[PDB]
Formats: structure tokens, sequence, C-alpha cells
């Protein structure tokens, strides 16, 4: 149910993906541009929900907290996710 | 509301 995922964000490009909050206050991909970060390594997809970000809960951030976190952060971030699935 | 990153 719960997923471990990596990806790497070396360059100042974003994510190319948006985030929404759902009725259970979960953080989900809504939208994965394509040709961007994430669509080409391949490590979300629409639906997924993120629970935490380098080991940092989301459940007591901010959504503009999550979107300032994200885009400053840099190297190798980890994702847990609860996937979806077809 | 969606939220680009």
């Amino acid at each position: 149910r719960v997923r471990l995922v990596q990806f790497q964000k070396n360059t100042d490009e974003p994510m190319g993906i948006t985030l929404k909050m759902n009725e259970l206050n979960h953080c989900i991909v809504a939208r994965i541009m394509h040709g961007g970060m994430i669509h080409r390594q391949g490590t979300l997809h629409v639906g997924d929900e993120i629970r935490e970000i380098n080991g940092i809960s989301v459940a007591n951030q901010t959504v503009e907290q999550l979107q300032k976190m994200l885009r400053e952060m840099r190297g190798s971030i980890t994702f847990k996710i609860v996937p979806s699935y077809r | 509301k969606e939220y680009y990153v």
C-alpha cells in the first residue's frame, strides 16, 4: 500500500506536476506536465498520494509550505507515496 | 485548488 520512490532534482527546472488536497487532506498528484522532470524520470503518476518528502510528513504543512519546500529542494529526493492503480 | 511545483 505504501511505496518508497526516489528522484533527482539537480537543476532549477520545476518538477512539472500539479498537486491538490482532497477531502481527507491528502496530497494528490493531479496532473503531470509531459516532458517535465517527473514525467521523464517516471517517479510519480496521476492520483498518487504523497505522504512524506525526505522523511518530512506532509500532513502538518500548508500547500504553500509544501510548494516552497519542493521548489527549493535539490539533490536526491525520497517520496513516501500511496500509489494509485489503473 | 491546484498548485504547481
